[PDB]
RNA sequence: AUCGAGAGGA
DNA sequence: TGCTCCTTCTCCTTCCTCTCGATGGCTATGAGA
DNA sequence: TCTCATAGCCCAGGAGAAGGAGCA
């Protein structure tokens, strides 16, 4: 495919095929939006699923035909908390690091993570431990002792 | 500390009444425990030991 | 111009023979440009046999030299005026230079042949049997 | 440093023999082993009593400050 | 956060820094403090108490 | 035919009879080969030693009283210029400090059981002119005590027999190497630093940290000159065309476009500047594009710059308020001293035709790592690091509070001049009592 | 930063590696690194390079990869092709060994950096300043001592054993292997038999054991000093302590050791000592 | 001559003004006073490509055989 | 064998009422100082885990 | 700490098959013919692209990495248990090291058999620039043992590059040994200040 | 493949210069030649101008002492060469316009 | 996860359970739909060819075989027509 | 005794 | 008239022991020989 | 009457804020 452009003589000099690559980088063809790619991976101790680098809701419930959409799992906390709700993203916490406790293979109690992740919900939505979530708690010395 | 890493902690000076006795005639002077050469595989204390007795025969 | 006293004047530049042999581009004249180290005595040769044009060995005085040919910049008909360095033939003795041409062109020339002389010394092979003692 | 008196853990008192045990290197001109058997330590706890002993105590004999140079 | 007399670079400590981290106040001397009747010491093996 | 040896006879015969010759165990000292030999460095070597080739570095001090004689502004007159011939040190040799007597030789013992350093006496060759060396004077000035190194050239215990090793109560193998202040053993510890006289190509984060249209792209050298000091310099490539250059000075850094460092070595056209870059390799337009850019950036953003003289005079009022020659020289001088002191440092004069190939080969090796035609590079490896030695820094730092001392008796004559003092600067009394007020002290 | 490369096999020891806050920086040399604290004479090299068949670069005008470029450590000298400049290198590493020409020393330390894709930009450097490190190796075709720096390392085959050279593999081996290691490295018995963290561990305890501190003990006016009574040869020892002088100064003793759990109390590194032996001289501190 | 989108004096090689920028039947100099060309020139154009780097797919490692 | 020179004479350090730090009425830091052995807030975190107050206060 | 005849006759007759193992392990990841000694200039083209790229490289380690550890898991379930020179109630190591008192058995194959391949961060020992691991190899050699693989054991001996690559494994498990004590007691404090 | 010596001329005949690619110098200016005597070889020194410029330059001193070319040539039909001793003149060309300058100051004080 | 809350992660991952009818054909058909294609997957080679009529330049773009990306990314070259008409330039 | 700098240990 | 996305600044963090140092300079007064 | 010789003092690591540069 061979075309042609036409410039006044403002610049008169400029580096058209680097200014052509950085365009091309970013021309979507079919971009699903916020989904970068899925893969063919293997069940253990389950049914066939499908791992999808990029998380979008949308896009998924509409493909119902094909997905089953009731067992929907993920790794990120603030798409499901705008999408499934406030509880769902609390298991999605426990199941993240019993995750990441399983690929020690050593074995934490849930009541503990529990305890956390309900300790991260206790203003409605998912809160941190830094000097942010420290801030909307009302102890004055706490918030002074830390930074 | 010896010469293969292995530091450690007099923690009792043993009498040489209550020392193992060999046939020849002699006790030793340190002993050491046997169970830091699987996990720090220091096996090279073996052949300084052994040449060690070589020697001092 | 008074240009430093440790310069002086030039006075022979015997004239360039172009005419000798040259005709209208077709005969075939073999007018070269030579890289020879400073080492070397010159006009005591007989010879030069640099017509191999890849292996033109030449062994001066116990210690080899390899004169291979230069298809680069100096004799390349890959560009135009592609010749650095500019043939400068006289007129005259004491008269300035003026520069060479193929024809009444007024325009730069290259070279037919031109070389590098490399000093290629002996660097002997590895005695095997010696240094793989067991 | 001096040899020691007795070996380390035997308690036979061994740096007796020291200068004799010189004396069977320097004048008698024999083998260690040799030497060390004609002295007569016939266990090895004191054959690295002499053997490894280094007499560093002569060297500390050439800085006598009551000794006038 | 002020000028300076500079090419020395010698802040002497507002009451600000004196309160900010564990070379501050809340970590220095409110939570970690030096004690008394105290002792410290390396240790030893003894399997017969 | 045994494996070992004890040796245990030769080992008493070497205790009870140290060699009076030659010292024992020669593989031993070539442990510290580097401190030794790094401050024996100093006062020999192959031009004489590398301090008085450093002190024929830092020119001459130029200053000015003010003079109202009788036009007195172009005419103002005393020229007085301050600067070093020789600077050497002396070996330890101390006495009873009243009516000076003939100094004995000093001992490192002497130093031990004092508690205190163990010096020698440092002494400089000042040259002293007034008005282009019509009134020339060599006033010598000492220092004061100055830490040498143990058995190197400026200690006695060197080349000393081993047997007088013990006699002069020290160790049969003692090496030192170590320096000794206020009682106290210290040495300088060695370091790393990047291998000198070499382009390395890099890409790190913090070359675009400094703003927008730096890439990562850049070539880092460490020009150094023959008394072992350097200076840093580094070229980013833009993202405009251009290609700007950092080096230090004082605390402090610039930023130079490079074709005015180009045509500021030599007169020349920018077909030469083609001929060096990219020379056979015409067909890659990319690399013709960017030398396009540039060549078309210069000759547009300042065309009123056509010689080498107009930009070195353009440099030499750029860069007068800072290199604290300014009352006195012409821009021209200016320009080509900064040039001298900054870019490629490793040829000084008859430098201009190599420092001109080296810095187009530096920017056709940025521009072929642009294009990524080479592959980056790493400081952490040992193929492009370098040692900096202990004595190389000495003579350095000492290099550096000379000059700095130089520079704050100018400093006392600037004070002097403007209150209303002796004018000529030929009176002997009032050199002695302006060296009275100033503080010489370099050893402590 | 931190992290070993490979490019340090002779010049900076593997093992003597302080551990906790320096741990990875604070390297040591090997007994073969010689800092050199000298220009050598190299101002001929240039004529002999352009005795060796290399165009002058101010009558060449071109820069490229595909023609190597001289250089004198830090000065540009020429340009030529990579096939002539590799046999210019190893031609004059060849003339480096050999005392041929006087206007060259045994030290000059010649990088041939070949073509390959994405390697750093070629050419046939030459260094002969000061600070280079230097190591002596063996050189196989004149069979004799060679000065290699690191530069030249990468780009050039170093072998280990004589009994492994192999056809056009090697040009080049060590005297000794042992050569790769530090001072206080080869002071460990059997290196090559242990755990290498307790390789660290060892070389870094060693640097604390009180011993001898020297003879000159009466004349010093140290601010702590430590001295231990008894000291002994080991039997088990290296020939580097027969070298470089260890026998001046006795750090400890040889000692009968039986590897029993006999006490009960040596666990988790414990060890424990014969009273008598104690009581008769174990190493007595001042 | 002219290089690409380049071109110098044939004597002085001093950088030009552009003859696409320029009124007159010649090109002036920007340090000399000649004239060259006669603006008879072959015209100012250049051919550039990419360089196979910039382009990241699996297709292309499918070209990878 | 070789001794460090490590050993249990210097490395131990007890108080019972030494020197206080005036500025802060807080005992003073330092082993020739006669100076306490600091508690960390990792440890306050440990003995508030007990729940053990009294000994804490 | 020894075998019988047999045990080390079984210990080089299975590390003989460790010749051509990073050999096929490249032919398999550089998709060409099998069989294709290590001096194939196409080969080593090839193998030149593998290793300029990051992720490239990493698939030609983990093939490498497998198939080695193969060999390896082969050489300890065939030898470690079985061909001692004296058996397990008077082999005092393998007596101390299965029980759980020290390590595991891994400690024990080291010991005995071989060390395997020293995973620096989960990967091969690091190349230089010119494709060249070691200053005593050949460019693009295809030994499993020029990537590391260390047929040596703690008892008859290592190779001085094993030796060397081992010194890499210590130091970068002591800088990893290092870098974890101040790093989890930060963590350990902004959630103990929350949940006070 | 061998071609044989006829004539190796001993005094100064050519010498060949270098300038750059695409000079072509016109009959305006001409290669003014000056000599140098440093007892082993003559550094021939070039100059020269035109209406607006002036070229200057000479042979390097570290160079012709280490090199020496040679101007060839040959005749196939009488098999024969001419051969002259070579040096290259570089010389590089300033303007005349190239005689403009400020003066030593801008005129500042402290104030400035 | 606990102390910092951050939305940016590292690698944002999604599983998702198929049906039991749809095979693995299906299911690998499903994926090349779902995935996203950037224009310059089917890009081999660009070229720019200026001329300076006013400064001007002529833009060639090799693409690759239909059939190659039309069975990896389910995509039709009058996709790509579309897709050069609309968003890119 | 404050700040830097250095060293060393679990 | 009012309401969003693109640039800067502006913020913050394992335990112990020991040693060793730690402002320059511009003017007074004040005898010595 | 100057020369000393001193007193008395002057390179992570993103997350927020916060406000300009365009848009219904
Ligand atoms: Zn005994
Ligand atoms: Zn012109």
């Amino acid at each position: 495919c061979e075309f042609k452009l036409e410039l006044a003589a403002d610049t008169e000099k400029l580096l058209m095929v680097n200014i052509v690559e950085e365009i091309c980088r970013k021309s979507i063809i079919r971009q699903i939006p916020h989904i970068d790619r899925c893969v063919h991976p293997e069940p253990e101790n389950g049914k066939r699923v499908l791992v999808t680098e990029g998380v979008n809701f949308q896009a998924m419930w509409d493909q119902e035909a094909f997905i089953d959409v009731d067992g929907i799992t993920s790794n990120d906390v603030a798409a499901v908390l705008k999408t499934y709700g406030v509880e769902a993203a609390r298991n999605t916490i426990v199941n993240e690091i019993n995750n990441v406790f399983s690929r020690y293979a050593i074995s934490v109690s849930f009541r503990h993570l529990d305890l956390i992740a309900d300790m991260m919900t206790r203003q409605g939505t998912y809160l941190a431990f830094n000097r942010q979530g420290m801030e909307t708690s009302t102890s004055s010395f706490m918030k002074m002792s830390y930074e | 500390s010896s010469r293969h890493g292995q530091k450690g902690v007099c923690s009792r000076k043993w009498p040489t009444i209550d020392m193992p006795f060999s046939e020849t005639g002699i006790q030793p002077d340190i002993i050491i425990n046997p169970h830091a050469f699987p996990s720090r595989m220091t096996i090279g204390m073996f052949v300084e030991s052994l040449a060690g007795k070589a020697g001092a025969l | 111009f008074s240009i430093p006293d440790g310069f002086k004047k030039c006075k022979h530049l015997k004239n360039f023979p172009l005419n000798g042999d040259n005709k209208k581009k077709a005969k075939q004249q073999q007018v070269w440009l030579i890289k020879f180290p400073s080492n070397v005595d010159i006009s005591k040769l007989k010879s030069l046999p640099v017509d191999f044009e890849s292996s033109t060995t030449m062994t001066i005085d116990k210690h080899d030299y390899k004169i291979m040919d230069d298809t680069d910049i100096e004799s390349s008909l890959t560009q135009d005026n592609l010749s650095n360095m500019t043939l400068l033939v006289p007129s005259e003795s004491k008269e300035s230079l003026k520069i060479a041409s193929t024809a009444k062109d007024n325009a730069p020339l290259q070279f037919d042949k031109v070389f590098s002389v490399s000093e290629t010394a002996k660097i002997p092979a590895i005695d095997y049997s010696k240094v793989r003692v067991p | 440093m001096i040899v020691p008196v007795r070996c380390f853990s035997c308690g036979k008192v061994v740096g007796d023999k020291w200068e004799s045990y010189l004396n069977l290197l320097q004048e008698d001109e024999l083998d260690e082993g040799t030497a060390l058997s004609r002295l007569g330590l016939k266990r090895y706890c004191c054959r690295r009593m002499i053997l490894t002993h280094v007499d560093l105590i002569e060297k500390f004999l050439r800085y006598n400050p009551l000794e006038k140079r | 956060k002020a000028q300076g007399r500079t090419s020395g670079k010698v802040p002497i400590p507002g009451v600000k820094q004196a309160l900010e981290k564990k070379e501050g106040l809340f970590r220095k001397h409110m939570m970690g403090k030096r004690v008394n009747y105290a002792a410290r010491s390396v240790i030893s093996p003894d399997p017969n108490i | 035919a045994r494996t070992a040896d004890f040796r245990t006879l030769e080992r008493e015969s070497r205790f009870i009879n140290p060699p009076k010759d030659k010292s024992a165990f020669p593989l031993l000292q070539e442990a510290v080969q580097p401190h030794i030999g790094s401050f024996n460095a100093l006062t020999e070597g192959p031009d004489g030693g590398l301090l008085n080739l450093g002190v024929k570095d830092i020119g001459e001090k130029v200053i000015f009283d003010g003079k109202p004689l009788n036009s007195n502004s172009g005419y103002l007159g005393n020229k007085l210029s301050v600067s070093v011939e020789q600077v050497s040190i002396a070996k330890p040799m101390s006495n009873d400090g009243v009516s000076s007597a003939v100094e004995r030789k000093v001992y490192p013992s002497e130093s031990r059981q004092r508690l205190t350093s163990y010096r020698g006496k440092l002494l400089l060759k000042l040259k002293w002119s007034v008005n282009n060396g019509e009134e020339n004077l060599f006033e010598v000035r000492d220092c004061g005590g100055l830490p040498v190194m143990l058995q190197s050239n400026r200690c006695h215990l060197n080349k000393m027999s081993p047997y007088e090793l013990v006699q002069h109560k020290e160790e049969s193998d003692e090496i030192g190497g170590y320096f000794i202040v206020n009682g106290i053993e210290k040495l300088i510890r060695m370091l790393i630093v990047q291998r000198r006289n070499h382009p390395m190509a890099i890409i790190r984060p913090s070359f675009a940290n400094r703003g927008a249209s730096y890439s990562h792209y850049g070539i880092q050298i460490r020009s150094v000159r023959p008394d072992q000091t350097s200076q840093t310099n580094v070229l980013h490539y833009l993202n405009d065309g251009q290609v700007t250059f950092r080096f230090s000075w004082r605390k402090n850094e610039y930023l130079v476009p490079v074709v005015m460092i180009l045509k500021a070595l030599c007169h020349t056209s920018d077909r030469e500047i083609f001929d060096g870059i990219i020379g056979n390799d015409v067909k890659d337009s990319f690399l013709t594009d960017r030398l396009e850019l540039l060549l078309r950036g210069f000759k547009k953003r300042y065309p009123h710059l056509q010689n080498r003289t107009q930009v070195l005079q353009y440099l030499g009022d750029k860069f007068r308020v800072v290199f604290q020659a300014s009352p006195d020289q012409s821009d021209l001088e200016v320009g080509q001293e900064v040039l001298d002191r900054i870019v490629l440092v490793h040829l000084g004069k008859d430098g201009s035709q190599d420092k001109f190939r080296m810095l187009l080969f530096m920017i056709r090796k940025l521009y072929s790592l642009v294009a990524g035609e080479c592959s980056p590079d790493n400081p952490d490896a040992t193929q492009h690091q370098e040692v900096l030695l202990g004595g190389f820094l000495y003579g350095m730092i000492l290099k550096e509070k000379i000059d700095e001392y130089l520079q704050n008796i100018i400093a006392q004559v600037r004070m002097d001049i403007n209150r209303g003092m002796a004018i000529n600067f030929k009176d002997k009394r009032y050199m002695s009592r302006v060296l009275m007020r100033v503080n010489e002290n370099i050893g402590s | 930063v931190r992290k070993l490369l490979p490019e340090s096999w002779g010049f900076l020891c593997p093992v003597h590696t302080p551990d906790g806050s320096p741990c990875g920086l604070l390297n040591h040399f090997a007994h073969k690194c010689r800092i050199s604290t000298q220009q050598s004479d190299v101002s001929r090299i240039p004529s002999i390079l352009y005795s060796l068949g290399v165009a002058p670069a101010s009558h060449t005008f071109a820069a490229g990869p595909s023609l190597c470029c001289v250089q004198i450590d830090g000065k540009i000298i020429g340009w030529v092709s990579h096939e002539q400049g590799k046999i210019i290198a190893d031609t004059l590493r060849y003339w480096k060994v050999e005392g041929k020409t006087p206007g060259l020393p045994i030290d000059l330390e010649i990088g041939y950096v070949p073509p390959s894709t994405r390697g750093q930009y070629p050419g046939l450097y030459l260094f002969g300043g000061h600070s280079r490190m230097l190591r002596p190796v063996r050189y196989l075709p004149l069979d004799k001592e060679d000065i290699v720096g690191p530069f030249e390392q990468v780009y050039m085959n170093i072998a280990v054993t004589p009994q492994e050279i192999q056809n056009n593999v090697h040009t080049h081996v060590e005297f000794t292997p042992t050569n790769i290691l530090s001072i206080l490295a080869n002071l460990t018995p059997f290196s090559d038999f242990n755990q290498s963290p307790r390789n660290m561990y060892q070389c870094q305890m060693g640097k604390q054991t009180m011993g001898t501190p020297g003879v000159a003990l009466c004349h010093r006016s140290d601010n702590k000093l430590y001295r231990l009574q008894t000291g002994q040869t080991p039997i088990v020892k290296a020939n580097l302590y027969d070298d470089y002088g260890m026998d001046n100064f006795p750090n400890g003793f040889n000692a009968v050791v039986a590897v029993i759990s006999y006490t009960g109390y040596d666990m988790d590194d414990a060890m424990i000592i014969n009273k008598s032996a104690d009581e008769r001289g174990f190493g007595y501190g001042t | 001559s002219v290089v690409g989108s380049l071109i110098f004096c044939l004597d002085c090689g001093d950088l030009l003004e552009n003859p696409n920028a320029v009124l007159g039947s010649n090109v002036e100099c920007s340090q000399c006073k000649a004239i060259y060309p006669k603006s008879q020139f072959s015209n100012l154009k250049v051919v550039t490509t990419t360089a196979d780097d910039a382009f990241p797919s699996s297709l292309r490692a499918k070209k990878s055989v | 064998y070789q001794r460090l020179r490590h050993m249990v004479n210097d490395k131990f350090q007890v108080r019972s009422t030494g020197p206080v730090n005036s500025l802060t009425m807080q005992p003073v830091k330092g082993r020739k100082r006669h100076g306490g052995i600091r508690v960390g807030e990792m440890e306050r975190d440990a003995l508030i885990g007990h729940g053990t107050s009294f000994l804490l206060q | 700490l020894r075998l019988t005849a047999e045990g080390n006759k079984w210990r080089t007759d299975i590390l003989k098959t460790s010749v051509d193992t990073g050999r096929e392990a490249a032919a398999e990841v550089t998709n060409l013919d099998k069989d294709t000694p290590a001096d194939d200039p196409e080969l080593l083209k090839r193998l030149q692209e593998i290793l300029r790229d990051n992720n490239k490289s990493g698939i030609l380690d983990a093939v490498t990495s497998s198939k080695v550890n193969a060999i390896t898991s082969q050489v300890v379930s065939k030898c470690v248990p079985d061909g001692t020179m004296k058996k397990f109630p008077c082999n005092s190591m393998q007596a101390m090291a299965l029980s759980g008192a020290k390590g595991s058995n891994v400690n024990v194959s080291q010991i005995m058999c071989l060390l395997g391949q020293q995973a620096l961060e989960g990967r091969r020992v690091p190349v230089m620039v010119s494709g060249k691991t070691l200053p005593s190899f050949k460019p693009y050699e295809t030994d499993a043992m020029a990537g590391g693989y260390v047929k040596g054991r703690f008892y008859s001996g290592i190779k001085p590059q094993e030796y060397y690559f081992h010194c890499m494994a210590g130091r970068e498990g002591l800088i990893d040994t290092a870098v974890k004590t101040s790093r989890s007691g930060y963590l350990q404090r902004c959630l103990t200040k929350q949940l006070e | 493949s061998e071609i044989e010596i006829e004539s190796v001329q001993d005094q100064p005949s050519v010498a060949v210069g270098s300038f750059f690619k695409g000079f072509r110098a016109p009959s305006d200016t001409t290669f003014d030649l000056y000599k140098k005597k440093k007892s082993e070889k003559d550094e021939f020194v070039l100059h020269g101008e035109n209406e607006r410029l002036e070229y200057e330059g000479y042979t390097d001193s570290s160079s012709q002492a280490s090199n020496q070319y040679v101007v060839g040539l040959f005749n196939p039909e009488k098999k024969s060469i001419q051969l002259y001793k070579a040096p290259v003149l570089v010389s590089k060309v300033v303007s005349k316009s190239s005689k403009n300058l400020r003066g030593p100051k801008i005129k500042s004080k402290s104030d400035t | 996860i606990v102390m910092t809350a951050s939305a940016a992660i590292k690698t944002p991952q999604m599983t998702l359970p198929i049906w039991n009818d749809v095979s693995d054909e299906q299911a690998d058909t499903f994926c090349k739909s779902i995935s996203k294609v950037l224009l310059s997957e089917v890009i081999d080679k660009v070229i720019v060819t200026e001329t300076t009529a006013a400064r001007s330049y002529v833009i060639h773009m090799r693409f690759f075989d239909n059939n190659e990306y039309s069975e990896e990314y389910d995509v039709s070259k009058e996709e790509l027509q579309n897709v050069i008409s609309n968003q890119f330039i």
